[PDB]
């Protein structure tokens, strides 16, 4: 075979302690997700917007009190009613109170106002993986391997937990002070027994069952692994088009084509997660998430030692102080109004 | 030609 069968009986051994670790984690987010840290915005100072989207914005903040750093997630309470996003974004600040993980952003408090929700959460001041990788063109093989290692254990651990991710892309994944992943935005994320019919996520990274309006599962997230390998060692996506509607016209033709610096053990493993059919793609077969983790491309990634971030990572992000921002873009600042009259009280009772 | 830069989720097909 492939390994001895001394080699095949530490795999198994390795395989049965994530059996082991799976279950535990799945008991300690329940006791989360079942009996779940508010704050107001006037114990925070703002100091710069880091990103922004169609419902708001993320600014860094300081606490006043403790002098901390943070990222606060600022949504327009109206904008969100105005589409199927209510739900969603209840799914975000839910999921992100219960999990636990190294490459998850943590969520440090909630709170909303009459206009606005809020989400404090850590502040990964190495800036995203998205401007890095636009700046120097691609990653070579080793270097996408580290992160796309990273974004297999997370997925492996949240699929555990029956969450899907569903907005897999550079723009969500931030670098820490050590080169590792944080990855953010869980506002598609959800818990999903089996299917589920929302049309979500972003043109690239979809994958052709939700294009084509059919219920889907967690192999989503697989397909969406496999463009952000293949972007991460291109420069490019897989689908790349200017507009959306073309993009989904390449995503559902099953064909892809690759750069010719791209090794054939790579060509294999994105064959295998950019597939069109359900019933071959890996992640969604019989052995589960080990058909990733054992194939050859991944043959040097020692699964428990990125797990305890033991691995020296391939870039180390500059850092001047705690709150420094030079490795985000520049975004225009808008004033944060909190109207006299509250907004949209009894769809976000629960929030 | 495709798009370079950031790429803003759908919430609606
Ligand atoms: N820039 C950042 C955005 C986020 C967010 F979760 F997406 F909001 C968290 N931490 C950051 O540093």
């Amino acid at each position: 075979g492939h390994m001895g069968n001394a080699a095949a009986a530490k795999k198994g051994s390795e395989q049965e302690s994530v059996k082991e670790f799976l279950a535990k984690a799945k008991e300690e987010f329940l006791k989360k997700w079942e009996s779940p840290n508010t704050a107001q915005l006037d114990h925070f100072d703002r100091i710069k917007t880091l990103g922004t989207g169609s419902f708001g914005r993320v600014m860094l903040v300081k606490h006043k009190e403790t002098g901390n750093h943070y990222a606060m997630k600022i949504l327009d309470k109206q904008k969100v009613v105005k589409l199927k996003q209510i739900e969603h974004t209840l799914n975000e600040k839910r999921i992100l109170q219960a999990v636990n993980f190294p490459f998850l952003v943590k969520l440090e408090f909630s709170f909303k106002d009459n206009s606005n929700l809020y989400m404090v959460m850590e502040y990964v001041p190495g800036g995203e993986m998205f401007s890095h990788l636009r700046r120097i063109g691609r990653f070579s093989e080793p270097h996408a391997r580290f992160y796309a290692a990273q974004i297999v254990l997370t997925f492996e651990y949240l699929h555990s937990l029956d969450l899907i991710y569903r907005d897999l892309k550079p723009e969500n994944l931030l670098i820490d002070q050590q080169g590792y992943i944080q990855v953010t935005d869980f506002g598609f994320a959800k818990r999903v027994k089996g299917r589920t019919w929302t049309l979500c996520g972003t043109p690239e990274y979809l994958a052709p069952e939700i294009i084509l309006s059919k219920g889907y599962n967690k192999a989503v997230d697989w397909w969406a692994l496999g463009v952000l390998i293949y972007e991460m060692a291109a420069g490019y996506p897989p689908f790349f088009a200017d507009q959306p509607i073309q993009i989904y016209e390449k995503i559902v033709s099953g064909k892809v084509r690759f750069p010719s610096h791209f090794s054939s053990d790579l060509k294999d493993l994105l064959r295998n997660l950019l597939q069109v059919d359900l019933t071959k793609r890996f992640g969604n077969l019989k052995n589960g998430v080990n058909d990733i983790k054992n194939h050859k491309w991944f043959a040097t990634t020692d699964w428990i030692a990125i797990y305890q971030r033991k691995v020296e990572a391939p870039f180390i992000p500059k850092f001047k102080g705690p709150g420094d921002t030079s490795n985000f873009d520049d975004y225009e600042e808008e004033e944060i109004r909190v109207s006299i009259n509250e907004k949209c009280g009894k769809e976000f009772t629960e929030f | 030609a495709g798009r370079t830069g950031r790429r803003q989720a759908i919430h609606d097909i």
